[PDB]
RNA sequence: GAGCUGUACGUAAGCGUUGAUCCAGAGAUUUCCGAAUGGGGGAACCCACUAUCUUUAGUCGGAUAGUAUCCUUACGUGAAUACAUAGCGUGAGGAAGGCAGACCCAGGGAACUGAAACAUCUAAGUACCUGGAGGAAGAGAAAGAAAAAUCGAUUUCCUGAGUAGCGGCGAGCGAAACGGAAAGAGCCCAAACCAAGAAGCUUGCUUCUUGGGGUUGUAGGACACUCUAUACGGAGUUACAAAAGAAAGUUAUAAAUGAAGCGGUCUGGAAAGGCCCGCCAAAGACGGUAACAGCCCGGUAGUUGAAAUGGCUUUCCCUCCAGAGUGGAUCCUGAGUACGACGGAACACGUGAAAUUCCGUCGGAAUCCGGGAGGACCAUCUCCCAAGGCUAAAUACUCCCUAGUGACCGAUAGUGAACCAGUACCGUGAGGGAAAGGUGAAAAGCACCCCGGAAGGGGAGUGAAACAGUUCCUGAAACCGUGUGCCUA
RNA sequence: GUAUGAGUAGCGAAAGAAGGGUGAGAAUCCCUUCCACCGAAUAUCUAAGGUUUCCUGAGGAAGGCUCGUCCGCUCAGGGUUAGUCGGGACCUAAGCCGAGGCCGAUAGGCGUAGGCGAUGGACAACAGGUAGAGAUUCCUGUACCAGUGCUAAUUGUUUAAC
RNA sequence: UAGGAAGAGUAGUACUGCCCGUACCGCAAACCGACACAGGUAGAUGAGGAGAGAAUCCUAAGGUGAGCGAGAGAACUCUCGU
């Protein structure tokens, strides 16, 4: 699904402006590294955002 | 309808106004009434299964219900009809002079 | 499907009447009737025993009745031949 | 109708089978062409239906 | 309450006052395809397994039930691997798909066009695709609005106003608060703290669950104090906790009764029309009857009516409940958030002096002596407590059902469709898409004679009319004919 | 809707002739004889496709580039028979779908086990007859494949025939 | 071979064997070209005389006489012969 399982942050959409302000449509993805954590009592491997991983979750 | 099979009828309007007779049929779907001896018509028919000789046939023809008034066997005049419940059934009532039609 | 239900009605034409002499009888059956359901149904109803059965499917003919077109029903014709020794269905 | 509900839910099946046999014979005779009292078909069909409904509503 | 077996003529066979046809409420049956769900498939088809019963001397055949996948959950077995985990099987709840071409919330998101060229900009967060819905949705109980005085949750309408502003300061875009109205309704958690357990023993503890307390800014709570109070009372399934049973009234879905002229008279095929007379009216609405009907018919006004089912309201039942003041030592009041840098977006606001809100990546506080806002920012003052949640009414739309309305159309109009219309027809397919109303009051729809093989005619007859004869009221013009008064080689 | 062009262009490759018949009506329909054309086709089968056009009895308004007594047209009745032929209940190729699974703003993309899918592989019936239409199907002879029951002997029982 | 194993084959008898297609046209007037259209349509068989031959000319089995005619024999146009 490409979405952090801790905090549900995903890809969004927006403009990519230049000089003279021509508008081109781009996207802002998010840091989703693949790690192994305890989704339930039994461990598994899922996507976790880098920022949500900076403090609190075990590996 | 207010007129059923077998009653006595005095017509009131049309080419054949003023005469009287019985009724031999009624068509509630079409609001028509067939009265014997009234509104006689000529039919040109070929020889067939019944009437195997054809010829000109003279029969009645239905007329509209509105051209009909009931005739009372107790009094004998064209009357509008009311209703009353005698015993545990509803009966028609001559709502002109008060006598029960049946 | 009941034994009375499977067998609809006899087909009485010149051909069927011409073939009745050779112990062959023509019937209508359910559109969903096997070649053996018919055999057992006939054995149950007319109280004989059957040698062979042959079935054939007839499509719907196209007919018109004035600005209106449609297809007649769909038939399933069967021919029951009966053994050397057994009664003969009357038909009459 | 009510002439039926006073039967022990067993003989009514016997009447039903008998009516089915009579109906089939009537249809057979009509197919041959030697039937004139065609109202019998409707009479028997209605009777079979009545008895089937009584059977079903008995439970 | 007397006829009925639809359209639709019919012939045949039948049924009805023991009460038919018909009308309304509630039930049973409901083949096959279709999410289609036992497997497969080219739509309405083919082929099974496991149990139970049945048929034949047996093979052959027949009925009944179950058998898809996914999510949550209970139990049993259980791999590399010792314990266990993965997996496997059974059991119980739930989902799937449709649409009303309308309404509205989110994700994504154009160009033609305007600028008299065109790129910033507008067109527009419009069309369109996708997801989630509910009868409404969204918003909502102040980290608010505002200033020498104050208000007091949200939404919609009237003005504020084409104002303040934004803007190749071009084309153009365009507010809010104050004021007046419709409607009005408030609440529930987290945190300390009390008790219990289980688990990790991070091991004299921590950490998870359950029960109780408690939620606010002139600070509140915990904690200590007294007072009353446990059904005395209050409250409710629309938020505030949730699940049922009733009774009464009322309403919706069939209906009953319902006054007054057969008046005379002229025309006419026929009177409802003209003339001369009478009557009812809480009824002179509408339609039909051989022409224009208050008094001929169905009816209308008024007054009655429900065995059965659904809606609604009041009450019973049922269920649930502590709220006052004082100290306020010590503790709590939402953490990788609020903010900041960078890059974008929405706010009327195009990065500008740019407050306010959201997104992605990085950096990263205080914590009641605290925190935020008042269009950069600092001091003072004023107002208010974010980073958890729920909430009716005033609002938007009509696929539909009941009753009506129109200085709205009247067959080339009005829906594409007044007629067996999304049909006939066109296309491989998505898709496009017509033409076609009128006999007569009543079929009384031309018996019979003559010409002809029929078709079609000429008489006769029905009819007020047949120059109304199964495209049948009226029947114009272009177009095609016969006769003839005047002129013409 | 109806005209002018106009009673004009056209009537879509090809040998017909006569005598009888039916009929209100015959160059065009039926029969007979002569003649002529194709003959690695203009002959005989069977696929795809079409969907009743097939046969019998009636009909001549419209269709047929004329006529029509006729017809692939109108009306009413009929007609297609399988253990062995072709296809399912057998098998797979190209290709397609695809439990879990990987990937991705939504939708969905790719794909494992598995399953579909002949144009191929496998598999037992031949010759005759039938004047309205069916024939390896119906009928007469003769056959073959798979299975069941039943009669008769034969054979084996856990150092175990099969 | 793994495995199942109290039934097994043998001979003869009689019995049993489902669904779908089955008419008709199929180098054509019935299929694809708006038409009863000089076009297109896969495969099997495809005889004789002369001939190497499925070439060519005339024929067999078999199939047809082509859905407007009759009558005159000008110009001109087209297909042909000297
Ligand atoms: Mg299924
Ligand atoms: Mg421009
Ligand atoms: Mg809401
Ligand atoms: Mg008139
Ligand atoms: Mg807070
Ligand atoms: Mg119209
Ligand atoms: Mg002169
Ligand atoms: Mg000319
Ligand atoms: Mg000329
Ligand atoms: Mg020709
Ligand atoms: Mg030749
Ligand atoms: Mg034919
Ligand atoms: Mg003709
Ligand atoms: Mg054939
Ligand atoms: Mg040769
Ligand atoms: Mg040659």
């Amino acid at each position: 699904a490409k979405e952090c399982v801790i905090t549900g942050r995903k890809s969004r959409s927006g403009n990519k402006r230049s000089h003279a302000m021509n508008s081109s449509k781009r996207t802002w993805k998010a840091n989703l590294q693949k790690v192994r954590i305890l989704v339930n009592g039994k461990p598994k491997k899922v996507w976790v955002s880098a920022r949500a991983l900076k403090s609190g979750k075990v590996e | 309808m207010h007129v059923k099979k077998g009653d006595k009828v005095k017509v009131i309007t049309g080419k054949d106004k003023g005469k009287s007779g019985k009724v031999l049929a009624a068509f509630p779907k079409k609001d028509r009434v067939l009265i014997e001896g009234i509104n006689m018509v000529k039919k040109h028919t070929k020889p067939s299964n019944i009437n195997p000789q054809g010829g000109i046939l003279n029969v009645e023809a239905p007329i509209h219900v509105s051209n009909v008034m009931l005739i009372d066997p107790k009094t004998g005049e064209p009357t509008r009809v009311g209703y009353e419940v005698k015993g545990d059934k509803k009966v028609r009532v001559a709502k002109k002079s008060g006598e029960v039609i049946d | 499907m009941d034994a009375r239900d499977i067998i609809k009605r006899p087909v009485v034409t010149e051909e069927s009447t011409s073939i009745l002499d050779d112990k062959k009888y023509t019937f209508e059956v359910d559109t969903r009737a096997t070649k053996t359901q018919v055999k057992y149904a006939i054995e149950e109803i007319f109280d004989v025993k059957v040698a062979k059965v042959n079935v054939m499917n007839y499509k719907g003919k196209l007919k018109r009745m004035g600005r209106y077109a449609g297809y007649t029903n769909k038939r399933r014709k069967a021919i029951v031949t009966v053994t050397a020794d057994s009664k003969e269905i009357q038909f009459f | 109708a009510n002439d039926i509900r006073d039967l022990s839910t067993t003989e009514i099946q016997d009447q039903e089978k008998a009516l089915k046999e009579e109906l089939f014979n009537l249809r057979f005779q009509l197919a041959t062409g030697q039937l004139e009292n065609t109202a019998r078909i409707r009479e028997v069909r209605k009777a079979i239906a009545r008895m089937k409904t009584i059977v079903r509503e008995r439970e």
